């Protein structure tokens, strides 16, 4: 399922700022 | 008319900003007023701690910035734009600045505490939120953004993050630190990836409808409990971004869907917020047809979830820091960079 992507995903804390 | 009585609303509220803008409140108190308690969140872009002011005994969180880690950062005028705008706004759904002050390492911004956390926490624990749910908090960030830019300011870091759960269940913008004042358009790259406008990505110079594609993204997520755009690494979430394509989950409300295709609209002239009618596209739109607007400005709706009252200066709803030393030099560090603060 999408939402089991999306646990298994490295992208599930808290995300960071970008910039240039 | 409701959009009259909101445009006399919008008008007494910029006379009382442009007066803050053009004059900012500078120096109001000093680090060793505070006893230090805990590191309740570390980043890029320093640290947030939980103090108490002794002489009211109140809790508060403090911001402390490096001087010398903004500047490599190249930050300089960020920061400024940051403190400037927080020390001048005035709205319920934003941590208000109580204090400000530097010395000669550091930056300190002193904001009302929320011992509730932040949404991203209890969105995680929870999976998702009910549509109900979602509606309730995307009707506060509504109303935000129809604050903010109304003052010409663009937000441009919306994510659960940067949104915090007080006492009444109702929710709080913090983080500044890419907030501007622009008129026009701007080209910084900045926000955070899952949230970022294909504008943004393709550097093509941009406006305030970023933050409506953000608003977006957030509801997205708050509904389905993932966001429209992930993948493990940035560069692939921005080849989704731009491709123009977004699935939505099959218990999304056929309503949810279509003010979702509006808001993640790639073309800026059909982007709900963008249009003629501004942001009566997206209040007037009928999956908020249920929301009174005034009485979530009031605060008078019930919230559908209250955070565990643990005490004044609790910490359990944030995770654990490294602590370190708030380490002050004898020498003045960017004293002329940051002259403003
Ligand atoms: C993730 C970053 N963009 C940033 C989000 C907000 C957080 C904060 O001010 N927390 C806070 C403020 C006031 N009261 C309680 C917590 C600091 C870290």
């Amino acid at each position: 399922t999408t939402y089991a992507d999306f646990i298994a995903s490295g992208r599930t804390g808290r995300r960071n700022a970008i910039h240039d | 008319s409701e959009q009259e009585s909101v445009k006399e609303f919008l008008a007494k509220a910029k006379e009382d900003f442009l007066k803050k803008w053009e004059n900012p409140a500078q120096n109001t108190a000093h680090l060793d007023q505070f006893e230090r308690i805990k590191t309740i969140g570390t980043g890029s872009f320093g640290r947030v701690m939980l103090v108490k002011h002794m002489e009211t005994g109140n809790h508060y969180a403090m911001k402390i910035l490096d001087k010398q880690k903004v500047v490599k950062l190249k930050q300089i005028e960020h920061t400024l734009n940051e403190k400037r705008i927080l020390q001048a706004v005035n709205f319920p759904f934003l941590v208000k600045l109580e204090f400000s002050f530097k010395d000669n390492s550091n930056l300190y911004m002193v904001m009302e505490y929320m011992p509730g956390g932040d949404m991203f926490s209890h969105l995680r624990r929870i999976g998702r939120f009910s549509e109900p749910h979602a509606r309730f908090y995307a009707a506060q960030i509504v109303l935000t953004f129809e604050y903010l830019h109304s003052l010409d300011l663009i937000y441009r870091d919306l994510k659960p993050e940067n949104l915090l759960i007080d006492q009444q269940g109702y929710i709080k913008v913090a983080d500044f630190g890419f907030a501007k004042r622009v008129k026009g358009r701007t080209w910084t790259l900045c926000g955070t990836p899952e949230y970022l406008a294909p504008e943004i990505i393709l550097s093509k110079g941009y406006n305030k409808a970023v933050d409506w594609w953000a608003l977006g993204v957030l509801i997205y997520e708050m509904a389905a409990g993932y966001p429209p755009f992930f993948a493990d690494q940035p560069i692939q979430i921005y080849e989704k971004i731009v491709s123009g394509k977004v699935r939505f989950p099959s218990h999304f409300s056929s309503d949810l869907k279509d003010l979702l295709r509006n808001l993640l609209q790639v073309d800026l002239t059909k982007r709900f917020g963008n249009l003629k009618n501004g942001v009566n596209d997206i209040k007037n739109h009928k999956w908020f047809a249920t929301t009174d607007w005034i009485a979530i400005y009031q605060r008078k709706v019930e919230a559908p979830f209250i955070p565990k009252f643990k005490g004044p200066g609790d910490t359990s709803n944030f995770d654990d820091y490294e602590e370190e030393e708030i380490r002050v030099s004898i020498n003045e560090k960017c004293g002329k960079e940051f002259s403003e603060f």
